């Protein structure tokens, strides 16, 4: 029952500006056998289905821009976006993939300054 | 519209994709709050997986012929009313995380 | 001599694919093999060149074309038990497919979800080897059939 803590509450980003958002897990989400970190990054636009942007934190989703790049080591997981656009603004969430029960520790609104 | 203590059944069918997924998912999100995982379903032997918070209030049934996942909600409350989203899980996502249905609970 | 093994009046079913059952008596063969195994009653129809499912795909895979016969009879006595069969097992699911004419003796764990299994279970890690149900008090589709 590992709760995940994601900060900050708000992200102010200008158009065409790189941003970094980090989600921290209480226990390491790396499976010992495969030595691979497990985590999922989600985009949540208003009136839209929850959508997976990055999986395992090592593989980009199909038809997803290289601007969205995520690197996570051990407990700490970091997602970096560049060239942010009005369509891109959404709530960003981190979902543990390591073990049941699944915990949605995702939590970051994106705004335009 | 469900009164407190009523039973609510929600069914969703994947469109454009024919099964080919080893998990199905249920998520409850209240407006202004983050998504919360409820249960996972398995196509063959029932996963019968429920979150500890939702345990004893959620039942998962899958019918292959129907091709639609079924979720039963019991002991509904004002806090319970939220948008629930049908979802799935294969390797990553393949148009499997579907949309959500708003729930309103009042006498 | 494959002529005395056809009219012996000791077999339930005797289907031959490709090679006719009345032409192999005087036909020469290089290597002749025999795969003896016992399955359920509903799994008898799955043993055919061109079928699919959970038994003919993950346990005993059959090629598209078959030039032989399928021998299968009924026991339901001298074997089996009352109240359930707890002797033999059979694989149900498998994460990977198998080529025709291949034996799998690995006791691996089927991974349904994305969590790594093989050793640790509890969720999305079910046991693939299932138990039979050879009971003499059931119907016809629940009797053991020895398919050779």
């Amino acid at each position: 029952q590992i709760v995940l803590t994601q900060s900050p509450s708000s992200l102010a980003v200008s158009v065409g500006e790189k941003v970094t958002l980090s989600c921290k897990s209480s226990q390491s989400l790396l499976y010992s056998n495969n030595q691979k970190n497990y985590l999922a990054w989600y985009q949540q636009k208003s009136g839209r289905s929850p959508k997976l942007l990055l999986h395992w934190t090592s593989t980009r989703e199909s038809g997803v821009p290289d601007r969205f790049t995520g690197s996570g080591s051990g407990t700490d997981f970091t997602l970096t976006i560049s060239s942010v656009k009005a369509e891109d603004l959404a709530v960003y969430y981190c979902q543990q993939y390591y073990t049941y029960p699944w915990t949605f520790g995702g939590g970051t609104k994106l705004e335009i300054k | 519209l469900v009164n407190p203590g009523a039973s609510l059944k929600m069914s969703c069918k994947t469109s454009g994709y024919r099964f080919t997924s080893y998990i199905i998912h249920w998520v409850k999100q209240t407006p202004g709050q983050g998504l919360e995982w409820i249960g996972a379903i398995f196509p063959e032997n029932d996963d019968t997986s429920y979150s500890q918070k939702f345990k004893g209030k959620a039942t998962l049934t899958t019918d292959t012929s129907s091709s639609t996942a079924y979720m039963q909600l019991s002991s509904l409350t004002s806090e319970d009313s939220a948008v629930y989203y049908c979802a799935r899980d294969g390797e990553n996502v393949l148009d499997y995380w579907g949309q959500g249905t708003s729930v309103t609970v009042s006498s | 001599d494959y002529s005395v093994l056809y009219n012996s009046a000791s077999f339930s079913t005797f289907k031959c694919y490709g090679v006719s059952p009345t032409k192999l008596n005087d036909l020469c063969f290089t290597n002749v093999y025999a795969d003896s195994f016992v399955i359920r009653g509903d799994e008898v129809r799955q043993i055919a060149p061109g079928q699919t499912g959970n038994i003919a795909d993950y346990n005993y895979k059959l090629p598209d074309d078959f030039t032989g016969c399928v021998i299968a009879w009924n026991s339901n006595n001298l074997d089996s038990k009352v109240g359930g069969n707890y002797n033999y097992l059979y694989r149900l699911f498998r994460k990977s497919n198998l080529k025709p004419f291949e034996r799998d003796i690995s006791t691996e764990i089927y991974q349904a979800g994305s969590t790594p299994c093989n050793g640790v279970k509890g969720f999305n890690c079910y046991f693939p080897l299932q138990s039979y149900g050879f009971q003499p008090t059931y119907g016809v589709g629940y009797q053991p059939y020895r398919v050779v």
